[PDB]
């Protein structure tokens, strides 16, 4: 009874769709649209609610960028507000720990944001956390065992191939061993010890290819890449599978849905989006 | 338009 929702987007405009994809029966859901359209944001969930962060409106009158939480009860098909971050954070990057966001880097207007900061739902409230060794906009978030990675992303003047892991105890961040690939607009996701990045801009191209960090052996390996060459796609991990969701690939807004599965090291169309956009905020839940 | 999301600007 778990689906992949999909929230916000850009297509013409940034759009406020809210879908949810049942793998079980192939299925698309038209929920609740978000309050204000967005793309750029990230999706996540704690305690069975939805939460959709930052982003920014790139509407015809103009852009605004996102310091926004908002909640959706599946229970209930009703988005509500949530405490606003510190600052607009455009594609910004997400992590969950212990009940607790993480809302990584992004941007507002020319600031690229190195700064972090948590939320708590239990006190409606965000707090800032030590802030990254470099700014991160365009940057992929996953936790693995309980530790935060932000993987590439574009720091103002160059798009980046580094990697870091913030480690909550000490409240500090370290530099891990960078990608083989320069990677900005990548989906960053995790699956069995190791921390997935998936497409992106290498500063030349969309990319398809697919590297994983070990986090045991400290190394980056390449695995099969995907069908679709794919930047600022939508990406997570459902019943040990990866699945990567539209983006832009220099030509079209994908409307494709690839599936990665490990044990065969391939990857499969599943299913279409209801309409090909790129920017999504993207996470697994409780059928509405 | 923007390479990396395919936004205008
Ligand atoms: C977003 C509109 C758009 C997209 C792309 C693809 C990168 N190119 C352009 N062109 C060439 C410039 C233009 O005339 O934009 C008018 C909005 N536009």
């Amino acid at each position: 009874g778990r689906l992949i929702y999909t929230a916000g987007g850009y297509f013409r405009q940034s759009l406020s769709y809210l879908e949810a994809y049942n793998p079980s029966n192939g299925s698309w859901l038209r929920l609740a649209d978000l309050q204000v359209p967005r793309s750029g944001l990230a999706g996540c969930v704690v305690g069975g609610l939805l939460y959709a962060v930052g982003g920014r409106n790139n509407s015809p009158d103009g852009n605004t960028d996102s310091s926004a939480l908002d909640c959706y009860n599946p229970m209930t098909n009703q988005w509500s507000p949530c405490a606003s971050m510190s600052v607009p954070r455009n594609r910004i990057g997400v992590g969950v720990i212990d009940g607790h966001i993480y809302a990584v880097g992004g941007s507002h207007g020319c600031i690229h944001h190195s700064s972090v900061e948590r939320y708590e739902p239990e006190r409606d409230e965000w707090h800032l956390v030590a802030p990254m060794l470099t700014r991160r906009i365009g940057v992929g978030v996953a936790v693995l065992n309980r530790l935060l990675y932000a993987v590439g992303g574009f720091d103002g003047t160059n798009r980046l191939n580094s990697a870091e892991c913030y480690y909550p105890e000490r409240n500090e961040w370290r530099m891990i061993t960078p990608m083989n690939t320069i990677r900005s607009g990548a989906g960053v996701c995790v699956l069995h010890n190791c921390i997935y990045a998936a497409g992106g801009y290498d500063g030349q191209d969309q990319l398809n290819s697919v590297e994983r960090y070990d986090v045991e052996t400290e190394t980056w390996t390449f695995v099969a890449p995907m069908r679709h060459h794919r930047s600022a796609l939508g990406i997570t991990v459902h019943q040990g599978k990866i699945y990567v969701l539209g983006g832009y690939d220099g030509h079209t807004f994908l409307d494709s849905v690839e599936c990665y599965d490990p044990d065969s090291d391939t990857w499969s169309e599943v299913t279409r989006m209801t309409s090909g956009r790129s920017g999504v905020g993207v996470a697994v839940t409780m059928e509405p | 338009c923007d390479p990396e999301t395919g936004e205008c600007l």
